[PDB]
């Protein structure tokens, strides 16, 4: 049947981000730009995947962009594989 | 279970393309 629930959980998040940042159309540039430092790994090597950087940094930047809304970074925590509790 | 930050760049490019799909 194929698992794409968590895909849609990502969609719903991005769509929420895009819907709340209507006053701020600029965030849609810089948000992903920061995660592009993360995601780079997959295309950077000629072989294995990596971690990118420290998961704390990619967080750190996005927080300054989004600032005021802690509830978004709450959902960001899903996409950070830490402990899972 | 593939919930990594990779999903955000996936969901973003997906959603960009989705708007353009919708117009027809």
């Amino acid at each position: 049947e194929s698992d794409s629930v968590e895909f849609n959980n990502a969609i719903s998040y991005v769509n929420k981000i895009k819907t709340r940042f209507l006053d701020h159309p600029e965030i849609y540039r810089s948000f992903l730009e920061i995660l592009h430092t993360y995601q780079k790994e997959q295309l950077h090597t000629k072989g294995r995947p990596f971690r990118g950087m420290s998961e704390e940094e990619v967080f750190t930047e996005v927080a300054n962009l989004f600032r005021g809304q802690e509830d978004l970074l709450s959902e960001f925590g899903q996409f950070l594989p830490e402990a899972k509790r | 279970v593939r919930m990594n930050i990779q999903m955000l760049l996936e969901a973003a490019d997906y959603l960009e393309r989705r708007e353009r799909e919708a117009e027809h």
